[PDB]
């Protein structure tokens, strides 16, 4: 019945920085709103509940407002801990207990284009009749990127997985390998193997290719 | 302080049946409503069942309802899931959790993770990323390939290499089966003189593997 929306889903906001996240319900739930954080690799905990109440031994940088559908979760100055997945909480007729989709607190950072490699299958998983080509795109933000394959010019769906790493501690990037598997029958009838890099850090995309055998 | 600890978690068939315990300390068990919670692999929380303070309220997510069965043990200082019938999409972290006035989650425990999946167990296969040797950076890794259950670790040089390392998350494969990569960037200046060691770990399976990764002929 109540629906609660966490839009933007990201916020890209830089350390000691306000922030301001936003929940809408779809309709009132007067006061009745939590906040939730999940730190790295952690629990969940409360916030914030009844819209703007601190939970005991929250920090003070913690502040929320809001009544109706309209709700804000403020943090005052961003510490390490804080880029972290906020969720918002509501609870309808008594026994239906809801959740926002959450909003990720990300570091911002000046655009940085990733470096790109493409690695053949080795000869040993060959033997097995599977061949996996990897592409790595390594230390870039924004997180936003895109891969696409191609064999032999042929572009390639659905046959590809792609991971993604957390910010770096350090620097504050993202990298990023997709998967390309084909079978060992088809990986052998093909020469060209290209992996297309488009980034807002690119001014144009960036191939990198091999032909198989060379 | 209050505390919430689960136990039971672990891999299951598909079909079968699990039960998770959290036990609650430094507060009145018996004084408030027991939840769980849970978060699927990469994905936001999803409330799954409520039980009120003595047990004679229960509730569920329409997608557990039926299949799972909340209860608690107020002389023990425990809340259970029973999780029946187990599907695919049942696997996640639950969490237990309490309340002190019944809207929202107060406290919470530090989850149990239940893996919903017909596989069997199997350490990975370890293929090398072999680098290019072609700002003269280059980047080689290993490919840990079809394991289960998770989690694999991988170190480089036995933890002598830490710096340009990225270890991606796992993928599932419609085989069932995990597959990571582990890659660092290095000079490639170094290519012909230092060695690369990859060290994977998968416990699950006892599997210890160590592959050098050189450039190929």
């Amino acid at each position: 019945e109540i629906v609660l929306t966490q839009s933007p889903a990201t916020l890209s906001l830089s350390p000691g920085a306000r922030a301001t996240l936003s929940c809408r319900a779809s309709q009132s739930v007067d006061t009745y709103l939590a906040w939730y954080q999940q730190r790295r690799g952690q629990s969940p905990r409360l916030l914030i509940y009844d819209a703007s109440k601190r939970a005991t031994g929250i920090p003070a940088r913690f502040s929320g407002s809001g009544s109706g559908t309209d709700f804000t979760l403020t943090i005052s100055s961003l510490e390490p801990e804080d880029f972290a997945v906020y969720y918002c909480q509501q609870r309808n007729n008594w026994r239906t207990w809801t959740f926002g989709q959450g909003t990720k607190v990300e570091i911002n950072r000046t655009v940085a284009a990733p470096s790109v490699f493409i690695f053949p299958p080795s000869d040993e998983q060959l033997k097995s009749g599977t061949a996996s080509v990897v592409c790595l795109l390594n230390n870039f933000y924004p997180r936003e990127a895109k891969v696409q394959w191609k064999v032999d010019n042929a572009l390639q769906s659905g046959n590809s997985q792609e991971s993604v790493t957390e910010q770096d501690s350090k620097d504050s990037t993202y990298s990023l390998s997709s998967t390309l598997t084909l079978s060992k029958a088809d990986y052998e009838k093909h020469k060209v193997y290209a992996c297309e890099v488009t980034h807002q850090g690119l001014s144009s995309p960036v191939t990198k290719s091999f032909n198989r055998g060379e | 302080q209050v505390q919430l600890v689960e136990s039971g978690g672990g891999v299951v068939q598909p079909g079968r049946s699990l039960r998770l315990s959290c036990v609650g300390s430094g507060f009145t068990f018996r004084r408030d409503a027991k939840y769980w919670v849970r978060q699927a692999p990469g994905k936001g929380l999803e409330w799954v069942a409520a039980i009120s303070h003595d047990g004679g309220e229960e509730d569920y997510a329409e997608s557990v309802k039926g299949r799972f069965t909340i209860s608690r043990d107020n002389s023990r200082e425990t809340v259970y899931l029973e999780m029946n019938s187990l599907r695919p999409e049942d696997t996640a972290v639950y969490y237990c959790a309490t309340t002190r006035s019944g809207w929202y989650f107060d406290y919470w425990g530090q989850g149990a993770l239940v893996t919903v999946s017909s596989a069997s167990t199997k350490g990975p296969s370890v293929f090398p990323l072999a680098p290019s040797s072609k700002g003269g950076t280059a980047a080689l890794g290993c490919l840990v390939k079809d394991y289960f259950p998770e989690p694999v670790t991988v170190s480089w040089n036995s933890g002598a290499l830490t710096s340009g390392v990225h270890t991606f998350p796992a993928v599932l494969q419609s085989s069932g089966l995990y597959s990571l990569s582990s890659v660092v960037t290095v000079p490639s200046s170094s290519l012909g003189t230092q060695t690369y060691i990859c060290n994977v770990n998968h416990k699950p399976s006892n599997t210890k593997v160590d592959k050098k990764v050189e450039p190929k002929s």
